[PDB]
């Protein structure tokens, strides 16, 4: 398939945990 | 009658161990920085990594 | 689910 | 069949060889980007946890998964497991054998199909909060993140495994975290406010703080020496200590003299180490260990009562009686001297345990003086002072003798490190100085063929 090298896993893997911080984020603003 | 095998494993056990090449203190020396270096990098890397995140995650949390 | 199967 | 399985093969994302050889420094430098990436993702917390205050399932397997519970790595090194596992089942199953890329894409998608199985059944098991006052949404959310974490996991193993870094995912992340634990409880700054006022939870910070604050000066430092509440000095002096004997040991070896006959002048040292299997022992036996501690958890909170229940071991958690009890490390040399029966059996099993587990694993991962007299036979390989037929005969009196002596050892060394009360417990330290070792081991075999 995609056979990615590592500077993208690296980039991959920063960009999920700003997905999970984005997440953690929208969930503070929409509940308060 | 398993004390003859227990004798026979402790007798080979001593030959082997009399028989085995032992690090000096050079080689002692090198392996220990080398393990100290490893266990240094590894824990001091978790532990900023931890120390940061603390108040991250209380301020996303 | 455990040591080692899936887990 | 296979046809119609190939994309969904081939759709997830592979690493790239190298297609050159990585400098060492490069690849300590990428090793150490790995390990920050897994350290990040463990302190990340899943999205949609409604409540984290029930007791973990699956405590006692932390430490062999590199798990942390509650954030993105809550299943650990556990793809990577499924994975070679699942691997490993087709191969010898004979389902299936350019047919290598179908077959490595094929142990992913099937890894992850597992994998998230396992994050379901992490969801239902009552965690993150009743998963029937989560909703679907929130659950199909957490599976979603476990799952990519799980993929980013398998990312970063076979970048390592395939040429950026200085191993296995598996080896890095479990002394990684066993690494984090010892100078956390080393270096924290955490203070808890009970009685007398703040106390520095990091032993050498402990230290210092007392120092400061106490106007007796050797009242702080015997506090800081022989603290309970929270980790001491004499804990990390203990630990400092296992490991200088670990790797003592971990040094010795037995070196046979071997000569090429197949091609001549290759002469050279084949080092038949005293720790034949490395850390695999204490690997199977800490993995038994946690599979009893956690069904008999199982068993305990749902079948209490039952007489074989009670007889497999009985909870306060702590076993205090029972199979997990008599299994379970001693929590001082005070339990020692009160209950000296327990502390007996409790030795004998590690040393019995430890010494079969190797035994057992030489035979099964085919490193016997059966497998390595065909290897020897193979490149040509004879003793120098020996001759081409006796090769069998001396790898008959060193290697299982070595294998049933460096079980023995490190299970003593593990009992050792229990009993002095080491930080990282004797399986931890056993563990990470092994990981260590080999990490060092790699850089002198690429140092010598530099």
């Amino acid at each position: 398939g995609l056979k990615v090298g590592p500077v993208p896993v690296l980039v991959m893997s920063l960009l999920f945990i700003a997905s999970v911080f984005m997440l953690h984020i929208w969930g503070k603003y929409t509940r308060s | 009658q398993f004390v003859e095998p227990s004798r026979q494993f402790v007798k080979d056990s001593i030959r082997l161990v009399k028989r085995c090449t032992k690090p000096d203190r050079k080689e002692f020396q090198k392996i220990a920085m080398a393990t100290a270096i490893g266990f240094a990098i590894m824990g001091f890397i978790g532990f900023f990594v931890k120390l940061i995140h603390i108040p991250i995650n209380n301020i996303i949390v | 689910x455990l040591l080692x199967l899936a887990x | 069949f296979l046809e119609v399985i190939k994309p969904f093969c081939v759709i997830l994302p592979e690493i790239q060889k190298p297609e050159r050889k990585i400098q060492f420094k490069e690849k300590v430098l990428w090793t150490a980007i790995t390990l920050f990436i897994f350290l990040v993702c463990c302190q990340i917390p899943l999205f949609g946890i409604m409540s984290s205050d029930s007791a973990d399932p699956f405590y006692w397997m932390r430490v062999i998964l590199a798990s942390n519970r509650g954030t993105l790595m809550e299943l650990g090194i556990s793809p990577i497991v499924t994975s070679g596992l699942i691997m490993q089942l087709l191969a010898g199953a004979k389902i299936i054998e350019k047919d290598r890329a179908l077959f490595n894409g094929a142990q992913k998608l099937f890894g992850m199909i597992i994998t998230i199985g396992q994050s379901i059944v992490y969801v239902m098991t009552g965690m993150y909060g009743d998963p029937s006052e989560m909703g679907a949404g929130i659950c199909l959310l957490i599976t979603i993140q476990l799952f990519v974490a799980g993929l980013i996991v398998l990312l970063l193993d076979e970048l390592l495994q395939k040429g950026y870094g200085l191993g296995s995912g598996i080896s890095l992340f479990i002394a990684t975290n066993i690494c984090e634990t010892i100078v956390w409880k080393a270096f924290s700054p955490t203070t808890v406010n009970t009685g007398r006022g703040m106390e520095f939870e990091g032993a050498i910070i402990a230290l210092f703080h007392l120092l400061a604050t106490r106007t007796d000066k050797v009242r702080a430092l015997r506090e800081a020496f022989y603290r309970q509440n929270l980790p001491n000095l004499m804990n990390l002096i203990a630990t400092i200590f296992v490991f200088a004997v670990v790797i003592y040991f971990q040094g010795f070896r037995y070196e046979l003299p071997i000569r090429s006959t197949k091609v001549r002048g290759q002469i050279g040292i084949y080092p038949i180490k005293l720790f034949y299997t490395s850390n695999i022992p204490i690997i199977l036996q800490s993995a038994l260990v946690s599979n009893l501690y956690v069904i008999s958890q199982m068993l305990s909170a749902r079948f209490s009562g039952n007489l074989l229940v009670s007889l497999l071991g009985t909870w306060s958690a702590y076993p205090v009686g029972g199979l997990c009890y008599y299994l379970s490390p001693p929590e001082s040399f005070g339990s020692v001297l009160e209950d000296p029966v327990h502390a007996v059996v409790y030795i004998v099993f590690m040393l019995g345990s430890c010494a079969f587990f190797s035994k057992t694993w030489i035979e099964v991962s085919g490193s016997s003086p059966r497998d390595i007299a065909k290897q020897f036979k193979d490149q040509g390989m004879v003793i120098n002072g020996k001759r081409e037929t006796s090769i069998y005969r001396e790898l008959k009196k060193i290697i299982p003798t070595a294998a049933a002596f460096g079980g023995l050892c490190i299970g003593a060394l593990s009992v050792l490190a229990d009993f002095l009360g080491a930080i990282g417990s004797g399986t931890g330290i056993l563990l990470a100085v092994t990981i260590i070792y080999q990490y060092f081991e790699i850089f002198v075999k690429e140092q010598s063929e530099v």
